[PDB]
């Protein structure tokens, strides 16, 4: 089964959906407290209907429409085959907001032309200045909190030398690395 | 036997600690520095990084620094020139000299039969984890990590026949030629002999030969937490004064002792070796992380 | 004239959630109740938060705990999203509350024993839910509590903060009402705070008609604990509803508390004796399914209907006890709190020829923002740093390592630490091969720094 959702949002006391799929006659829509919706199986490939509201063809604006040697207007859907797995679906939807998105950014040199974000308090647990039980392996640390990993810690230059410091995730251990580097 | 096919299925990676600090040396750095930062981090070992190299080209450990000691150490009266002036990549220069001595890791991926394999292939104490995809350095494997974490699963396979014979039975360990000090030797002549007898410790004897204390190359760091290391007149008996008041005395066992009885006794105490005895606590040999897991994986 | 999905007829309207529309759904064969959350796919579009629903359905497809509703599956048409969820028919806890007045002590702690269960797994599958409330908690016919609406919930990423501010003010902790960034976990333990004072209590212990005055109680953290409650319980209030979200209980502080601890099932939680044997572990089935090449269904379908000594099953039964005996060697793996010494304990370094230095965050400096900021610019032309601009305060640079070859990419960041005077954090991105990702971080980072002063 291909499921393709009919849903009319304007309103109305009895609405009707015609199309391509059932010849142009008018198939009853289900009423909720608004929304007149029908479900029907569709055949991928393209599909045109027309709305039918309280006695009157009315088009759907959430959908183009297409105009027919004679006049008549009428939307039209598409039906493909990646609207059914819904991965694939949200794969095709991810490239069409990439798209709007090249139309509204590279590495570069240039600097920018309010205040800043206040500090987070998580950041100032200093794991290396957390005295550890002397029973245990002076390697050690404690577990440490996932928002202060990858953020750098310091201790003031002395005798030429710069010690910096990080915590890193290697898949569910963690690693705080020092590294003695002169200047 | 089934101790050594649980070797091979676990990954080092499950040896990794939770949570650990790594220290990095990179290799300009001068090498006093570097060995007060192992005090200071309260760590043994550091990975050196050659930041021209953009490589890891080897570890600093305890051992270099009882090695420029020896070398270079000539008097109380005067300073120990090449421990100041030296960086790190210069003492190497000197050290490694012919040997080729690359770099010896181990993957996190690998066995743990593999990082056993590595010890005593490169003969070894210390096998660093480097990540191969990220070229990150993780952890310092060593003897007693793999033998505490062995000591976790044997409830969970059925005991060997081994485990139950005594160290006599099975001749485990070193019973020749042990390398020992006396109550009064200098810390200079117990450098030495860790330089040319490569061994992890000296247990000390009295005159009539039975061990009141022991001496391993951990303690020699403590000359550098004293600052204490331009004075290497001084006995290996001064030497440990500073431990007198929370050491329980020597670690030993009998060679009637299960081998069973013998890993308990190390993983328990987390030290690396025990001293085999007899009655009257004369020294009859060493039992050693390296000898135990040799012999499981034989 | 009936309106199915995947053999399911969609009835009412249960209820419209923070993203998408819930309506009942009934098997048009056995009659089996669904709910199915409905989401358009064009409003997706329209806000640009496809790749949120994307993780958001992989998440929930993989949750599986007693107390989260669950998903079955995701059905998928032109314009519409179909997730067909558990269905339950006691309605909210809000409901049971209101209709109840307070609650039992012995069944509130039942609730919210349930509710913690699930707010901790969460966390574990760093998921932080952020809308937690009792109109989002939901009741079977057995009075079992579910978790349902994700719609405000977001992953929890290394070294990244949560700022967005949503959710009802009541529910809301003081960091998040104004407007301050946080890790998250603690903000959803100050709403189970709430929730079991709304348990206990038939109210909210923040409360206010006038909306900048609720801002302020909260804020000040001062409400009122009825002396019907027994004082361990009103302990566990206190510690939940901490100011201070570093002061506040954590899950494993709640998990110790005595008044918790009382009739607590071994199941809830994965330190206790009945978890292995209930709640699935998702890692251990991904790795079982490595070594045999097979879908994340057929090892379920094992443990589920299969038979013991399966080799599936038993290879993943030996996953587990593997892992039980390394968590019980905690202090193996973990580093305690402040006894024999450990061996290889050092001697602290004494003097010269000692004072423990304090490692701090990243630099510090008293210059105006905007000037801290031009340091900043010059500092990286001059180092032949490439970057990019977040916002203002917040930047992204990478530099070529010449040597590797490989990209290095960091990401800078000021904050405003005391009153005038502000912070630049340094964060490592990521995304064989010669050097060290780490050690190329430590490099940039030493470059920047020595330059700026
Ligand atoms: C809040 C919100 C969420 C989602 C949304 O998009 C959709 N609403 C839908 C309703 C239905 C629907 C409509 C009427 C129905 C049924 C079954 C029987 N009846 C009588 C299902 C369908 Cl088939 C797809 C939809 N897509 C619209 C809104 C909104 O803003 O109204
Ligand atoms: N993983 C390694 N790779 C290369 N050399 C090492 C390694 N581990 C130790 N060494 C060398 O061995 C010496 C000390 O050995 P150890 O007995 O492991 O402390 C050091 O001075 C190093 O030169
Ligand atoms: N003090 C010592 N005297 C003689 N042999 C030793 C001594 N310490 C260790 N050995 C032996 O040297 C090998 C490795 O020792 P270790 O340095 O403890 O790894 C093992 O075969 C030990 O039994
Ligand atoms: N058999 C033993 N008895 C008592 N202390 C020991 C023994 N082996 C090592 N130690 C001490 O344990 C610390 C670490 O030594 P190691 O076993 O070489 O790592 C040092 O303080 C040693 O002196």
């Amino acid at each position: 089964a291909r499921p393709t959702v009919f849903r009319w949002t304007g309103g109305g006391k009895e609405v009707y959906l015609s199309g391509s799929f059932n010849n142009w006659s008018k198939l009853p829509l289900t009423r909720s407290h608004n929304n007149f919706v029908a479900i029907l199986d569709l055949p991928e490939g393209e599909h045109q209907y027309k709305f039918f509201v309280d006695g009157q063809w009315t088009h759907d604006p959430s959908e183009p429409i297409v105009t027919s040697q004679l006049g008549t207007v009428n939307n039209i859907i598409q039906v493909k085959k990646t609207d059914f797995e819904v991965f694939d679906a949200l794969m095709v939807d991810s490239q069409k907001c990439s798209d709007v998105s090249e139309l509204s950014g590279p590495y570069h040199q240039e600097p920018y032309v309010r205040a800043p974000p206040i500090l987070p308090p998580h950041l100032l647990q200093v794991i290396l200045n957390k005295d550890t039980g002397i029973s245990c392996d002076p390697a050690l640390l404690p577990e440490p909190n996932h928002v202060m990993l990858n953020h750098l810690y310091a201790l003031s230059i002395k005798d030429g030398v710069m010690v910096l410091s990080a915590t890193h995730r290697y898949k569910k251990k963690y690693v705080t690395t020092l590294l003695y580097k002169p200047i | 036997s089934v101790y050594t096919s649980f070797m091979k299925s676990h990954r080092c990676y499950d040896l990794i600690p939770t949570s650990s600090k790594l220290v990095v040396f990179d290799t300009s750095l001068q090498v006093k520095k570097a060995f007060f930062a192992l005090v200071t981090n309260g760590v043994r070992a550091a990975p050196l990084w050659d930041s021209k190299k953009q490589s890891f080209v080897g570890m600093l450990t305890i051992t270099d620094f009882i090695n420029i000691l020896h070398r270079y150490y000539k008097s109380a009266l005067v300073q120990i020139y090449e421990l100041e002036e030296h960086k790190i990549e210069t003492w190497r220069e000197v050290y490694l000299q012919d040997s080729f001595k690359p770099l010896v890791c181990i993957s996190p991926n690998a066995s743990l039969f593999d990082a056993v394999s590595s010890l005593i292939r490169n003969k070894i104490h210390r096998l660093p984890v480097i990540d191969p995809e990220s070229g990150n350095t993780l952890y310092i494997l060593t003897h007693k990590r793999i033998l505490k974490f062995l000591k976790l699963f044997i409830t969970e396979f059925p005991k060997p026949e081994f485990m139950s014979k005594s160290l006599e039975e099975l001749q485990i360990g070193t019973y020749a030629n042990i390398a020992m000090v006396r109550t009064t030797t200098p810390v200079y002549v117990a450098l030495g002999i860790f330089v040319q007898h490569r061994v992890s410790a000296l247990p000390v004897v009295d005159e009539k030969g039975r061990v009141v204390d022991i001496y391993s190359k951990f303690d020699v760091i403590n000359l550098a937490a004293e600052k204490t290391y331009n004075n290497l007149d001084v006995s290996v008996t001064k030497a440990l004064q500073h431990r007198s008041h929370y050491f329980e005395g020597v670690l030993k066992c009998y060679l009637h002792e299960t081998l069973e009885t013998i890993i308990n006794r190390l993983v328990e105490a987390e030290v690396h070796r025990l001293v085999v005895v007899d009655e009257n606590d004369v020294v009859k040999g060493i039992v050693s992380l390296s000898d135990i897991l040799q012999a499981l994986v034989l | 004239g009936r309106v199915k999905i995947g053999h399911y007829v969609l009835g009412d309207t249960l209820g419209v959630g923070t993203f998408g529309k819930v309506k009942i759904g009934e098997h048009q064969l056995t009659g089996h109740k669904v709910a199915v959350k409905i989401l358009n796919r064009q409003k997706i579009r329209s806000l640009d938060v496809v790749g949120k629903i994307k993780r958001e359905i992989q998440n929930l497809k993989l949750f599986r705990h007693p107390h989260i509703i669950k998903l079955y599956q995701v059905i998928s048409t032109p314009t519409d999203f179909f997730m067909v969820m558990e269905y339950v028919s006691g309605g909210e806890l809000f409901d049971y509350i209101c209709k109840h007045g307070r609650v039992e002590e012995m069944e509130a702690r039942r609730l919210f024993q349930q509710i913690l269960s699930a707010v901790d797994y969460c966390h574990r599958h760093m998921v932080v839910h952020r809308d937690l409330k009792p109109e989002n908690v939901l009741l079977d016919a057995h009075m079992n509590a579910k978790i349902a609406d994700f719609g405000l919930s977001n992953m929890m990423s290394d070294g990244e903060f949560l700022r967005t501010s949503c959710g009802s003010p009541n529910y809301a902790a003081p960091e998040v009402i104004s407007g301050r960034l946080y890790a998250g976990p603690e903000v959803d333990i100050w709403s189970c705070g709430v929730i079991l004072y709304a348990l206990l209590c038939g109210t909210l212990p923040f409360d206010d008609e006038h909306v900048p005055t609720l801002f302020k109680k909260i804020r000040g953290g001062v409400f009122y604990i009825p002396e019907y409650l027994n004082r361990s319980v009103a302990t566990l209030l206190m510690h939940m509803l901490q100011v201070d979200p570093l002061k506040r209980a954590t899950i494993k502080d709640i998990r110790e508390h005595e008044w918790f601890k009382q009739d607590l099932p071994s199941y809830l939680f994965p330190e206790d004796p009945s978890y292995d044997a209930n709640v699935i572990d998702d890692e251990a089935v991904k790795e079982v399914c490595e070594k045999f090449e097979c879908t994340e269904s057929e090892v379920m379908n094992s443990l589920y209907s299969g038979d013991p000594q399966d080799q599936l099953a038993v290879a993943y039964h030996l996953i587990i006890d593997n892992r039980r005996i390394m968590n019980q060697a905690s202090e193996f793996y973990l580093a305690s709190s402040p006894l024999k010494p450990h061996p290889e304990r050092m001697p602290p370094l004494i003097a010269d020829s000692v004072k423990k230095a304090k490692w701090h965050l990243g630099i510090r400096s008293q210059s105006k923002p905007y000037d801290i900021m031009a340091e900043v610019y010059r500092a990286m032309k001059q180092l032949d740093f490439e970057w990019k601009v977040v916002n203002a305060y917040h930047l992204r640079v990478r530099r070529k390592n010449p040597v590797t070859g490989n990209y290095v990419k960091m990401s800078l960041q000021l904050y405003l630490v005391d009153n005038r005077s502000y912070l630049l954090d340094f964060k490592s991105i990521d995304d064989p091969r010669l050097g060290s990702h780490t050690m190329d971080f430590f490099e940039m980072c030493a470059s920047l720094i020595t330059t700026l002063a």
